[PDB]
């Protein structure tokens, strides 16, 4: 929670991070940061979190799934 | 005749984590509460490394309560789901924070050296978990909570809710308009009354509160005398003798880690109580909306057809979807029915007769028919059963046999 | 740990400060040291307090979890086992107990096309058990987690209603065992 423009750096929604770049990809949380923001070793990076694959599923009025 | 109701239940999840700055708090730029606090021993590592257990703990509550699923389900772009209006329920991309307007609405009407950290997990991604659940708890049945998920149509779903509760499936199929009516006036009325009542947000109301009040009262202890010279360091420093003085500080510091242990050992009962409550909500994901649970007054009050959460603001609520019967009707029952000298007995549910005439008829619904023997089993003979009648009972293929 | 704390006192001994000042001054060290300890131990025992209560609510859950689990069958969705529940076993670890659920997980779907009912002789039709699915060109009634078909018949149906009330209702033949069983 410091706003760093008097002490890469990239500035999260949480404080300052120094030594870490951004990253617009996503991968899956390893160590946890706060705000959505979860930093890994690929170098070091930092990412949006990633909740999970979007496994969309159909819909209609008479299809129905069993299985076998 | 049944009247299909929904009821809310809130329950908190996750209180705002806190860190403290020990050194800071306790007295600030001065090497004498270096010299005299460092020869403490450790007074100081233990209310941190509790606090940031505390923090974890929070985190990891907040992360169990919603992150029951590892997918993110869509919602398919047909908005027509059999005549039940979910739109005050599944999420609309209208809105800049992608939040249903119950949820909208929740979070609307719910309004030193001390630092409070930011939660893990923000509240577009806690209404992202709990739009992906709606969607497996509305296209897919219960049967993606236990493998992969799988499609049924909602009408179908429905009826499968229904033969859950001992009630045979047909009456959803012969009463379906009246359902999706009763169902979305339900909804509209609960949204309604969301808003309508002030004092339906006690718990959330009152976990926030005592944070902020908790906090607020060290730093009212802050700037008190503790029975000290003064309550200032630049004063009792300078204007004092330091034989004095000494003395005089330790007392103070004294009073202020009291006053902070006071504090940590409080955040720790609200914590350990907070932790419990997360518990339960987590049960009451996992069974009343992952499924259907029979057992009574777990998943609202009557009999359970499933529910639906919505994100909140430092907690979770639940739209429990309740079966409540109506409109009583007077009968006269036996336990047996005596034919030929052999007692019968009902296989689903029980003799039921109005006047002179005898029907069988399921437990919790009225549906005369005429008694078969494919409505009974045949056991003993009929001299020891207690209120016995006498009646024919309907052979199959009567009319079949000699034509 | 403690012990070796001075407390604001000259030393952390006890025989050092008795045997090195007055009794007028070792009276105030004494109780310097003796309040410090004294809140130490309070400290360590409402830590203790606070960690039994929340291994008393773990071993609560775990009793739980043990008569629930092992000595019968749950039917709660999630609550042994990431799937549907069949049997678990207890196994002894130091200070503590670990289970081993053994779950059910349907893996492999294949999807087809389904109706509410089956219409058929001016009647409505509806499965005792199981659900209508039809891969295209017949129906079958099938299990609603194992995909095991068989044919339509008035033993495992239970007619109520007409064809007009219910909506998306079909047109297909059920087979009745007493007509090919009459005529021989
Ligand atoms: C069961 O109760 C519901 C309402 O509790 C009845 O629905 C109402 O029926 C009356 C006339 O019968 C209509 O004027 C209302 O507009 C209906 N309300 C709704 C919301 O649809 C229903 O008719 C009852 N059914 C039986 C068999 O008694
Ligand atoms: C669900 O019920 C509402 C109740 O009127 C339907 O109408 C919506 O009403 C809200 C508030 O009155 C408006 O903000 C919406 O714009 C209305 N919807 C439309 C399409 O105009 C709503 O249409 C119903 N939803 C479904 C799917 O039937
Ligand atoms: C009890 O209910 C049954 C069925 O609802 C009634 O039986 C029918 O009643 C109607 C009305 O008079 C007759 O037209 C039918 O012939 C009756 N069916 C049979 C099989 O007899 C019965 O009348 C009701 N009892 C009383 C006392 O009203
Ligand atoms: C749908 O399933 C039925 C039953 O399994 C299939 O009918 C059988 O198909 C095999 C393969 O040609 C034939 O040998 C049998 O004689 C059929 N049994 C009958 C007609 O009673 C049917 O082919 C399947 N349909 C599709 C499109 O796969
Ligand atoms: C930090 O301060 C600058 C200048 O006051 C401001 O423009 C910037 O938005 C601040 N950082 C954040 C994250 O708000
Ligand atoms: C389901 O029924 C609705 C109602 O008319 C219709 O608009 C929709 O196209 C149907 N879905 C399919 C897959 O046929
Ligand atoms: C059923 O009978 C009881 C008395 O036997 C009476 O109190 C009750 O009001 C009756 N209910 C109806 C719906 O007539
Ligand atoms: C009618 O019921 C009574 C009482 O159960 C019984 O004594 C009598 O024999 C019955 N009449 C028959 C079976 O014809
Ligand atoms: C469902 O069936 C249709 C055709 O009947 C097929 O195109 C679709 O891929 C199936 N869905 C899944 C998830 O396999
Ligand atoms: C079933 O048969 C009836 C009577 O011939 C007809 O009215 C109805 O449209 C048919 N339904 C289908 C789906 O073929």
């Amino acid at each position: 929670g410091v706003n760093c423009t008097e002490v890469n750096v990239f500035q999260t929604r949480a404080g300052c991070l120094i030594g870490a770049e951004y990253v617009n990809n996503s991968y899956e949380c390893d160590i946890p940061i706060g705000a959505g923001i979860c930093a890994s070793y690929q170098s070091i990076i930092a990412y949006t979190m990633s909740l999970g694959a979007e496994n969309s599923v159909a819909y209609s009025n008479n299809s129905i799934a069993i299985p076998t | 005749n049944f009247t299909i109701s929904v009821t809310t239940e809130i329950l908190p999840v996750s209180m705002t984590k806190t860190s403290v700055d020990c050194t800071m708090y306790i007295c600030g730029d001065s090497t004498e509460c270096s010299n005299l606090l460092l020869q403490y021993g450790s007074f100081c590592t233990q209310l941190k490394r509790a606090l940031t257990g505390i923090a974890v703990e929070q985190d990891k509550n907040t992360q169990e309560v919603f992150a029951q699923v590892k997918q993110i389900y869509k919602t398919p772009p047909i908005k027509y789901f059999g005549g039940f209006n979910f739109s005050q329920i599944l999420p609309d991309p209208s809105k800049p924070s992608k939040r249903s307007p119950i949820e909208d609405l929740l979070f609307n009407k719910v309004t030193n050296g001390l630092t409070v950290l930011p939660p893990l997990l923000t509240d577009e991604m806690i209404a992202q978990y709990t739009s992906a659940l709606l969607a497996g708890t509305i296209t897919s049945g219960w049967t993606f909570g236990a493998g992969p998920a799988l499609q049924i149509p909602f009408p179908m779903q429905m009826a499968y809710r229904f033969n859950g509760i001992g009630v045979t499936q047909n009456v959803l199929y012969e009463n379906q308009k009246l359902i999706a009516n009763q169902f979305n006036s339900a909804i509209g009325k609960i949204q309604d009354s969301l808003s309508s009542t002030p004092s339906a947000l006690g718990k959330l109301q009152d976990v926030v509160n005592h944070n902020a009040q908790a906090l607020n009262t060290l730093v009212k202890q802050l700037s008190s005398k503790f029975g000290a010279i003064s309550s200032v360091l630049n004063d009792i420093l300078s204007r004092l003798d330091p034989p004095e003085a000494e003395v005089q500080i330790d007392r103070l510091i004294t009073g202020r880690l009291q006053s902070l242990q006071t504090y940590v050992t409080q955040q720790l009962i609200r914590a350990a109580e907070i932790r419990a409550s997360a518990n339960l909500a987590a049960t009451k994901m996992s069974e009343c909306v992952l499924g259907q649970s029979k057992r009574v007054d777990f998943c609202g009050k009557g009999y359970h057809l499933m529910s639906f959460p919505q994100s909140a603001p430092h907690g979770v609520v639940f739209l429990h979807v309740t079966y409540v019967p109506a409109q009583e009707k007077n009968f006269t029952t036996a336990p047996a029915i005596c034919h030929d000298g052999k007692a019968h007995f009902p296989r689903e549910g029980v003799f039921v007769s109005n006047g002179t005439h005898w029907f069988v008829t399921q437990r919790n619904f009225y549906e005369p028919q005429i008694i078969t023997t494919d409505n009974t089993f045949v056991s003993g003979n009929c001299d020891v059963v207690i209120g016995i009648v006498n009646n024919t009972v309907y052979d199959p293929l009567q009319p079949e046999l000699d034509s």
